[PDB]
C-alpha cells in the first residue's frame, strides 16, 4: 500500500 | 461470565470483526463473555475462522444514520486503485456542501479518502478517546491533535497545475497539484509519476510545513 500518512516521517 | 446480550449487542446478530490481518470481515456474533476487565465478543466469520474480540474490534453491519461526528471510530471501504478492503479509521469531516456530502476518513495506516454513507460502519464500542487504539504511534498522535483542534483546521489553498514540494518517506519531492477535491489534493510526484491524495492541512505539503515551522 502506497500511503505516506499525515505528517512527515 | 456469559451474556446473551450487552445493550444493542445480541448473540446471533450480524457483525463485522477485525482479523489479525487488520482487515475486517462479515460474520455473526456467537457469544459474549466477561474476561477480566471487560467483555469479549466471539465472532464466527462467514467465509473462514472465529475470533474473540474486544468491543472496539467489532462493528455493526449497517450504515450510520448525522449520527457520526468528527472523531467517530469507524470501519470504511478503503479503495486505492482497483483494490478494496474494509479497514478502520476516524471520521475527519462529515457531509457538507464543500465535500459533496461525503465523509472524509483518516485510516489507521495514514491513508485518507472520501467515502459515501453506504461505505462506512460504526465500531460497536469505541474507546472514549477514540484514537487510543490506533497502533501506529505517528497516526495516533496525528489523530489526537486533529480531533482536539477541530474545527480549527489550517489548510493551504492550492490550484491545479501548481508546483510544490511534497514529502514522502523522509525526502521532499518535486510535485504537481493535479486536482482539488474538498479538503484533499491529488499530488503527482514528478520523478516517480505516481499520485497520492493528501489532506490540505498536512505538513507533508511544503506550503503547510513552512507555515508551521515559522509559526
Amino acid at each position: 500500500k502506497s500511503t505516506g500518512g499525515k505528517a512527515p516521517r | 461470565g456469559e451474556l446473551s446480550k450487552d445493550g444493542d449487542l445480541i448473540v446471533s446478530m450480524r457483525i463485522l470483526g477485525k482479523k489479525r490481518t487488520k482487515t475486517w470481515h462479515k460474520g455473526t456474533l456467537i457469544a459474549i463473555q466477561t474476561v477480566g476487565p471487560g467483555k469479549k465478543y466471539k465472532v464466527k466469520f462467514d467465509n473462514k475462522g472465529k475470533s474473540l474480540l474486544s468491543g472496539n474490534h467489532i462493528a455493526y453491519d449497517y450504515h450510520p444514520p448525522d449520527k457520526l461526528y468528527v472523531g467517530s471510530r469507524v470501519v470504511a471501504k478503503y479503495k486505492d486503485g482497483n483494490q478494496v478492503w474494509l479497514y478502520a479509521g476516524i471520521v475527519a469531516e462529515t457531509p457538507n456542501v464543500k465535500n459533496k456530502l461525503r465523509f472524509l476518513i483518516f485510516f489507521d495506516d495514514g491513508y485518507a479518502s472520501y467515502v459515501t454513507q453506504s461505505e462506512l460502519y460504526p465500531i460497536c464500542r469505541p474507546l472514549k478517546k477514540t484514537w487510543e487504539d490506533i497502533e501506529d504511534i505517528s497516526c495516533r498522535d496525528f489523530i489526537e491533535e486533529y480531533v482536539t483542534a477541530y474545527p480549527n483546521r489550517p489548510m493551504v489553498l492550492l490550484k491545479s497545475g501548481q508546483l510544490i514540494k511534497t514529502e514522502a518517506e523522509g525526502t521532499w519531492w518535486k510535485s504537481r497539484v493535479e486536482e482539488v477535491d474538498g479538503s484533499l489534493v491529488r499530488i503527482l510526484f514528478l520523478d516517480d509519476k505516481r499520485c497520492e491524495w493528501i489532506y490540505r492541512g498536512s505538513t507533508r505539503l511544503e506550503p503547510m510545513f513552512s507555515m508551521k515551522t515559522s509559526s
